[PDB]
């Protein structure tokens, strides 16, 4: 899974809780106002039975979102 | 007062007063009725009509009035006359178009920041980035903005934005969505084709010409 | 405001090779006005046009090809 | 040292400005002219709309106290002077805002006083896009112009274009409310004749106009 989950003015602190909605943390690109911008993570890999990323393999570095991934 | 003649608007394309934009000049003849003392023109969406007073030199040469720093559009000129007793000509009417006070250069360059790479005019992030040059000759006019006009694949324009010291439009989604899909259908819709057109406009009768669009 | 829009430019994502059939995988239509696919094999000395009508799917099967060409 | 930059919007201009005039015989001493209309502004907070006149200094002013969007709304003026007229309209915020202007010129005649084609829109539209036609052929249809029962004969002039602005396809049409616009008139016809080649074009635009059989033609040319 890959999702891109932010209205930031600045770079987040990448998640710490193993859990595909991390903390308080959104699965899809919401809408931004001009100041902020999208940061996403290059999620690990996600075990749908648990639903949750696989023991280890913690989240990517979160990088802004621009244009595509 | 029998109305005054020739009553006809000339513009100039070159026009600095003090360093201020300049319209066209509209003349007419005197009145053929003596004792005429001024003749006054009412102009539409002006509280205060131009008077200028005759001259003794008047009766063979016509009086010129000259209009400066209107914007470019549509005046309605009436032009009539008066006597020392109050007796007043008749309204003599000349619509016409003005053109701008200072014509200005147009946008330098006007594109997409976020286009993709494979094609050109092609946006791919949510929210569309709009940039342009900051126009030139831009300290010769102290105050600038600029318009934006967006219109839709089908010609319905969708909003007007006035910019003003910026040179880059951030466009959103949340906008494209919520204000617009609703305000010109009723109901929640994305609008994938945009268009949009930007004219540099100073503050006395400033207008650029030509729009600019990409 | 009215205006014609040709079908957008496909790309062939893959070729398998059998030395009688070919199977290629081809992205999909975008466009409304799509009533068919065609294809245009180059033998090296002559040009072949094969087409395949419907565009159900996304894979296709151009038989009666020259074996080792 | 600078200007503090600021994002603000304007008012939308009112849309489907269509001047709509009355053909009705009056007498010579004071004609009524045909009134005009305007779909009221998008934006809300619109108070009235002060439309320039060409005779007059003062603009009329309509006030929209109301809040009925999509439903029409009608000025109407009488007795001016034949002759050519232009028209400026432009919406009022509000708190003071005017938005851009809305322009129309029309010339004024009593046989010049015909209405636009109406219902100038392609049958063949495809369903998700309005500016798309599935079919391999244009084909166009209109509503009847009102009126045309006095006219004894009403012949509408379509004009067609491409991505530049071609003229082409200039059809006299009489007592037709439908054309099409075949494929072999499309590319046989006049691809060659312009590019000098087979290759035919897909971008079009289209322009139809009443015409009077002894009188002039109607106000405006009819938007695709």
């Amino acid at each position: 899974t890959v999702f891109i989950y932010i209205i930031g003015t600045s770079l987040p602190a990448k998640p710490t809780s193993p859990a595909y909605p991390p903390s308080g943390w959104s699965k899809t690109p919401p809408n931004r106002t001009s100041n902020t911008q999208n940061i996403y993570c290059s999620t690990g890999t996600l075990d749908p039975v648990t639903n949750q990323l696989v023991s280890g393999t913690s989240w990517s570095d979160v990088v802004q979102w621009s244009g595509t991934e | 007062v029998l109305p005054p003649r020739d009553f006809k608007y000339t513009p100039t394309p070159g026009g600095v007063v003090g360093a201020i934009g300049k319209n066209g000049e509209l003349s007419w003849l005197p009145s053929l009725t003596n004792n005429v003392v001024y003749y006054s023109i009412a102009h539409s969406g002006h509280v205060n009509p131009y008077i200028v007073q005759q001259l003794e030199n008047n009766p063979n040469e016509r009086m010129i009035q000259e209009i400066i720093g209107e914007p470019a559009g549509l005046a309605i000129f009436e032009l009539r006359a008066v006597d020392i007793n109050g007796r007043r000509s008749s309204p003599v009417t000349l619509s016409v178009d003005l053109n701008s006070a200072k014509n200005l250069s147009v946008v330098s360059n006007f594109r997409v920041v976020n286009t993709a790479s494979g094609d050109v005019t092609e946006f791919v992030g949510p929210d569309v980035k709009l940039a342009w040059d900051k126009i030139p000759e831009e300290e010769i006019i102290p105050e600038i903005y600029y318009t934006l006009e967006i219109y839709d694949s089908q010609d319905r324009m969708l909003r007007s934005v006035r910019i003003e010291d910026v040179y880059t439009y951030d466009y959103l989604l949340t906008y494209n969505k919520a204000d617009f899909a609703l305000l010109n259908s009723g109901a929640l819709g994305i609008n994938r084709k945009l268009r949009f057109r930007i004219r540099a406009e100073g503050e006395n009768g400033e207008q650029s010409v030509g729009w600019a669009t990409i | 405001m009215i205006s014609n829009n040709a079908p957008a430019k496909m790309v062939l994502n893959s070729v398998l090779t059998g030395y009688t059939l070919a199977y290629i995988q081809h992205s999909i239509y975008s466009d409304y006005d799509v009533i068919g696919r065609s294809f245009w094999l180059k033998e090296g000395s002559n040009v072949t046009r094969r087409d395949f009508t419907g565009i159900d799917t996304f894979s296709v099967t151009i038989n009666n090809l020259k074996p080792t060409t």
